[PDB]
């Protein structure tokens, strides 16, 4: 890698970037790319699983927290829970009760509730300190290797390229984490491209680049409080105190305007490989809320928001407002069994991000639903 | 249950009510004179209703972890009433019963 | 300007039903909402429950199976019938318009409002015992 | 390098109670108590052990 506190995706495993990196056009040179078959993408996924995994290691274990649940609605409102438990203190000989607020996908029923994975796995909290914030990632070639981009303007994916050159190495590559949408990416120069390894499967995702991008604005409302929790010696928990104010939900907000101009865009060049059929939008069909919701880390808090009110339409020849879900005990690239609780932040929170592309799937009129959960279809 | 307070005549009464805010609230005040039913001075924390003077006014709803008040200027004898504080807010339910008031003394008669 | 008489028995035996007229003029019955509020002496106002049409009636809880809250559009009276009245519905007895309004602190969309009421026109009540 | 990612037995260092009850007319039966996925609850569980 090469790049430019305690980020988790700056462990400096790698080098520091060349502040003037060079590109050299070859002139003449045709070469066939296929993103699909590409190796840079699986060097992409294992190394930031790996990022994620040491940044998580010198931290609190919340093994401790899995105890019985007395979890109650008696001053919250007129999804989140008040919730009292008995836990150690750093002496192994006394024990205290102490309250927190935990939201409701956290916690299962069985005195009355248990943590969600605690006849699971062990949950690891985030460390407090490492900030999850997207830093640009290059990636460089060794001796005796070289990186070709190509550099047309219409490619999609596949195929011959006529204009290569060679580069010492990668753009910086943002390691955001979605779903559905794809935030703040690069966009088309000069159209939108919708590419695909096979444009005509069912089994396929296909990649939808803007050219335009359209912005999200997101926010958690609620005025949280950090508590701290001492578990053990020198282990502290964090738990999310009294809410102050109002308690409502979170959401983020599309321009109706720019989304239609975006679809209308997007239609017209997929009756480009579709013939001139009705194309319908439709909400995902089921499953895990990791697939079914728009996911993303805004502001350290992990969102996850209901797109079906832009996916939901017709096409033949104002704002939107998504509600959204937070959760604190997630499991990240799809692995079961090693879960992660997000330690609540305190004060409100806001992010804008950029939409630049779009993950759809066709189901077996054309019908497409947006999705794909696999981290891979990002990169 | 009642608070007293004793303002000569010309001065600022202040009156309160209730526990802390929680959320957004509107808060509706009434004045009550011994042998008279009650009638409305503010509503909506702020908003007086024809023929209240500008010298009733009180907090905003806006904040939290504060209690109601309102403040009356200039006292005149003929403020010299009981006053109600019907409290309305987002977290808790709603208040069928009218908080405990205060009475409003007014000196030099 | 709308004017609320008030009568009554005065005086109703326990284990036994209260009704409490209140005369409306000024105003029709079915243009506006009702309230019926009681005042113990010596205590702080009590919310009885409110009425109007369309079925926008509720009740305080604690009287939610003992009153019934009616409005007669023909004789434009509004009355209040009081089950098994005791020593504790000794108070003085009020009927009032009431107006309302909504207090908005989130998104709409999401239903982050409250519709609060008040009233603002009082009769002069009745005295009720219960012996 | 096998025998790291999993489980320790450490939690079954207990009191048993073992007697010979219905195996035979060198392997006992033993009853003992356990933790299980929640840390303020027991229970008591049995297994074969050879002697
Ligand atoms: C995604 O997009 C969505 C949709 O676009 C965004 O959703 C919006 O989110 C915001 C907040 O997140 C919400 O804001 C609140 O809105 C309410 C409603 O205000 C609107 O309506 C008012 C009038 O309606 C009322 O009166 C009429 C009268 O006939 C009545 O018919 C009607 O039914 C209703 O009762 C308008 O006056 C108001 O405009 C005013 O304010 C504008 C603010 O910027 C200003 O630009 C205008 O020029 C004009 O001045 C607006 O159209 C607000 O009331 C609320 O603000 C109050 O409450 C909050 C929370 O408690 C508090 O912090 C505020 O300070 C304020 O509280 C004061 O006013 C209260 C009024 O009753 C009063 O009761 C309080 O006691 C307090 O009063 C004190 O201060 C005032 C200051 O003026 C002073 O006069 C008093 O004397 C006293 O000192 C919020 O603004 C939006 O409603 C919501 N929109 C929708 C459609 O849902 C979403 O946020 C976006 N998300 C992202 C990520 O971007
Ligand atoms: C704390 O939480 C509780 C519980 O959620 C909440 O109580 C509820 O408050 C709401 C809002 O006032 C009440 O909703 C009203 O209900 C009536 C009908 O309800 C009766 O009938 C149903 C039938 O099943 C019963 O279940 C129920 O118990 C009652 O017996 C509706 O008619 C109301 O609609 C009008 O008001 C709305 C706004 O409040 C308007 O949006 C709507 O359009 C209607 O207004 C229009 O029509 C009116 C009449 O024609 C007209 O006068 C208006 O000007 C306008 O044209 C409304 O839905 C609900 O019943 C309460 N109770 C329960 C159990 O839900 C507390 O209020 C809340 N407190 C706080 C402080 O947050
Ligand atoms: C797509 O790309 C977008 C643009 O890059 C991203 O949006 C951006 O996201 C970042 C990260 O979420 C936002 O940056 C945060 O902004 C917060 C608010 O800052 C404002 O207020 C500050 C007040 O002092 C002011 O100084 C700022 O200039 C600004 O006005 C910041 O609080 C937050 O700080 C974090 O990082 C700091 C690093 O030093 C750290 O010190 C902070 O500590 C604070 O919070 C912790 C929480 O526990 C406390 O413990 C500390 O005591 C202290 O209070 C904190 O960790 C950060 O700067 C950025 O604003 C936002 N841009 C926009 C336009 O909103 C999108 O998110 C990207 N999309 C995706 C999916 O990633
Ligand atoms: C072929 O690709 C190269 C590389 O992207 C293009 O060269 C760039 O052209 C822009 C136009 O101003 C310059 O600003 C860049 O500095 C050039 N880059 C390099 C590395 O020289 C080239 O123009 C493309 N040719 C065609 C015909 O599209
Ligand atoms: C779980 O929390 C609830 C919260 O209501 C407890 O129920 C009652 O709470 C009130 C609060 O003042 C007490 O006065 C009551 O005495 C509680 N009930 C009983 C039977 O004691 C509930 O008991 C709690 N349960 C546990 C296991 O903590
Ligand atoms: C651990 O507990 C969880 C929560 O009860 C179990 O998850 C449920 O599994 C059932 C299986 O049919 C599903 O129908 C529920 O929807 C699941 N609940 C949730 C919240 O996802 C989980 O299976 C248990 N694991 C083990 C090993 O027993
Ligand atoms: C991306 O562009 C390439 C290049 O034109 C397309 O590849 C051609 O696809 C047609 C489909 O019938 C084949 O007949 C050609 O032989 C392919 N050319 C090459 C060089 O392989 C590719 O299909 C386009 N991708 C999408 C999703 O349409
Ligand atoms: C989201 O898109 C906006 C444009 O719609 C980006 O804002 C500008 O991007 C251009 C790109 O060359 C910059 O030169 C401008 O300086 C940017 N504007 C400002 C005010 O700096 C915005 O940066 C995009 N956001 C993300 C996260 O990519
Ligand atoms: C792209 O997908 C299409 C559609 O699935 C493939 O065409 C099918 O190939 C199978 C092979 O057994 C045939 O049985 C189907 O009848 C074909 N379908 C159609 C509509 O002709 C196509 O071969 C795939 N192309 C690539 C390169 O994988
Ligand atoms: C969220 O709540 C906190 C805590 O109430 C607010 O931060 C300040 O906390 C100190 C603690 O003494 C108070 O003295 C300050 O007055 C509080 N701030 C203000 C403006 O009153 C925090 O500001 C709240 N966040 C938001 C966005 O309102
Ligand atoms: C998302 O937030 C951005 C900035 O916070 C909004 O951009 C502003 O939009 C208003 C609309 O009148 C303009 O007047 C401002 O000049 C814009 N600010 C900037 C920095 O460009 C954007 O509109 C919001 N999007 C949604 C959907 O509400
Ligand atoms: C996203 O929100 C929509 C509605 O905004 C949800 O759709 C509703 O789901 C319930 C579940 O039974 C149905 O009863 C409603 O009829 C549905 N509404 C409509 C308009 O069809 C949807 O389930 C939410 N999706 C997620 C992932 O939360
Ligand atoms: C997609 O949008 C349509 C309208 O644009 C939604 O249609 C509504 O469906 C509900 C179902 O109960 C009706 O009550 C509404 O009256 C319909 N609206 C209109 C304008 O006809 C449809 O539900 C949306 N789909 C989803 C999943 O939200
Ligand atoms: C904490 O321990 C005490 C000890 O008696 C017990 O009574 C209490 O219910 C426990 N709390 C919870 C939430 O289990
Ligand atoms: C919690 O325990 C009480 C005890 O009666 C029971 O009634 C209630 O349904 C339980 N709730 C859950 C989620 O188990
Ligand atoms: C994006 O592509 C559409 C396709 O017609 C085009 O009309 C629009 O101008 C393009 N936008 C940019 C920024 O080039
Ligand atoms: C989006 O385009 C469709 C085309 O039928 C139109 O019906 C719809 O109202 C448009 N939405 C907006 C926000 O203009
Ligand atoms: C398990 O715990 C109970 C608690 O009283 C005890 O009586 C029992 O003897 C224990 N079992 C064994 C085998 O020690």
């Amino acid at each position: 890698c090469a790049s430019d506190k305690r980020n988790v995706w700056a462990t400096h495993a790698c080098v520091p970037t060349d502040p003037n990196p060079q590109e050299i056009v070859l002139e003449n040179v045709t070469e066939n790319f296929n993103m699909w078959k590409n190796n840079m993408v699986e060097q992409m996924h294992t190394d930031i699983i790996s990022l994620w995994d040491q940044s998580l290691k010198p931290c609190v274990k919340l093994t401790p927290l899995c105890v019985t649940l007395n979890c109650t609605n008696v001053n919250v409102t007129n999804e989140i829970k008040n919730c009292s438990f008995n836990i150690t203190t750093e002496l192994r000989d006394k024990k205290k009760k102490v309250y927190a607020l935990f939201y409701r996908l956290d916690v299962v029923p069985i005195s009355n509730y248990r943590l969600i994975n605690c006849n699971t796995s062990a949950i690891t909290q985030a460390c407090p300190k490492v900030s999850f914030e997207p830093i640009p990632i290059h990636y460089c070639a060794p001796a005796g290797f070289a990186i070709l981009k190509c550099n047309d303007k219409k490619f999609n994916g596949t195929g011959p390229c006529k204009n290569v050159s060679t580069v010492q190495c990668t753009h910086g590559i943002k390691p955001v984490v979605s779903t559905q949408l794809l935030l703040n990416g690069s966009l088309a120069e000069e159209e939108i491209i919708i590419r695909s390894e096979n444009i005509t499967n069912n089994a396929k995702t296909i990649i939808v680049q803007l050219n335009e991008s359209v912005e999200i604005n997101c926010t958690r409302p609620n005025n949280n409080t950090r508590k701290s929790i001492r578990i053990g010696p020198g282990q502290w928990f964090y738990a999310t105190g009294d809410i102050i104010g109002d308690i409502r939900q979170a959401h983020c907000n599309i321009s109706g305007t720019k989304w239609n101009k975006t679809l209308q865009q997007v239609v017209k060049k997929l009756r480009e490989h579709f013939n001139n059929k009705t194309i319908i939008f439709n909400p995902s069909s089921g499953g895990d809320l990791e697939i079914t919701t728009h996911s993303f880390n805004c502001g350290g808090e992990f969102f996850y928001c209901n797109t079906s009110g832009l996916f939901n339409s017709t096409w033949i020849g104002d704002t939107i407002t998504l509600p959204c879900r937070i959760k604190q005990i997630i499991n990240m690239w799809q692995r079961v069994g090693q879960p992660m609780y997000a330690p609540p932040i305190q004060g409100k929170i806001r992010c804008v991000s950029n939409i630049t592309g779009l993950l759809l799937t066709r189901d077996g009129t054309e019908t497409f639903r947006p999705g794909g959960g696999d981290m891979r279809d990002n990169w | 249950a009642p608070t007293f307070v004793s303002v000569a005549p010309g001065q600022t009464a202040r009156i309160t009510c209730g526990e802390e805010s929680l959320g957004s609230r509107s808060v509706i005040w009434y004045q009550q004179r011994p042998g008279q039913a009650p009638s409305l001075i503010i509503y909506n924390n702020n908003d007086r209703p024809s023929g209240i003077p500008d010298r009733f006014s009180g907090s905003p709803g806006s904040t939290f972890g504060t209690t109601a008040t309102l403040t009356i200027t200039s006292v005149e004898a003929g403020d010299e009433a009981d006053y109600y504080c019907h409290i309305w807010d987002s977290r808790r339910p709603t208040n069928w019963v009218f908080g405990e008031g205060t009475t409003l003394i007014v000196l030099s008669q | 300007q709308v004017h609320l008489q008030e009568s009554g028995p005065g005086l109703v035996k326990p284990s036994e039903t209260l009704s409490l007229t209140c005369n409306v003029s000024g105003t029709l019955v079915r243009d506006n909402y009702w309230s019926w509020i009681r005042q113990p002496l010596g205590k702080q106002p009590e919310w009885i429950g409110y009425v109007h049409d369309s079925g926008d009636t509720n009740y305080n809880p604690s009287l939610k199976s003992r009153v019934h809250l009616s409005l007669d559009k023909s004789k434009n009276l509004v009355s209040l019938r009081l089950t098994g009245v005791t020593a504790a519905d000794s108070a003085i007895y009020y009927c009032a318009t009431t107006k309302h309004g909504r207090r908005i602190y989130g998104v709409v969309a999401f239903k982050e409002w409250f519709t609060y009421f008040y009233m603002d026109v009082w009769g002069k009540g009745t005295s009720v015992t219960v012996s």
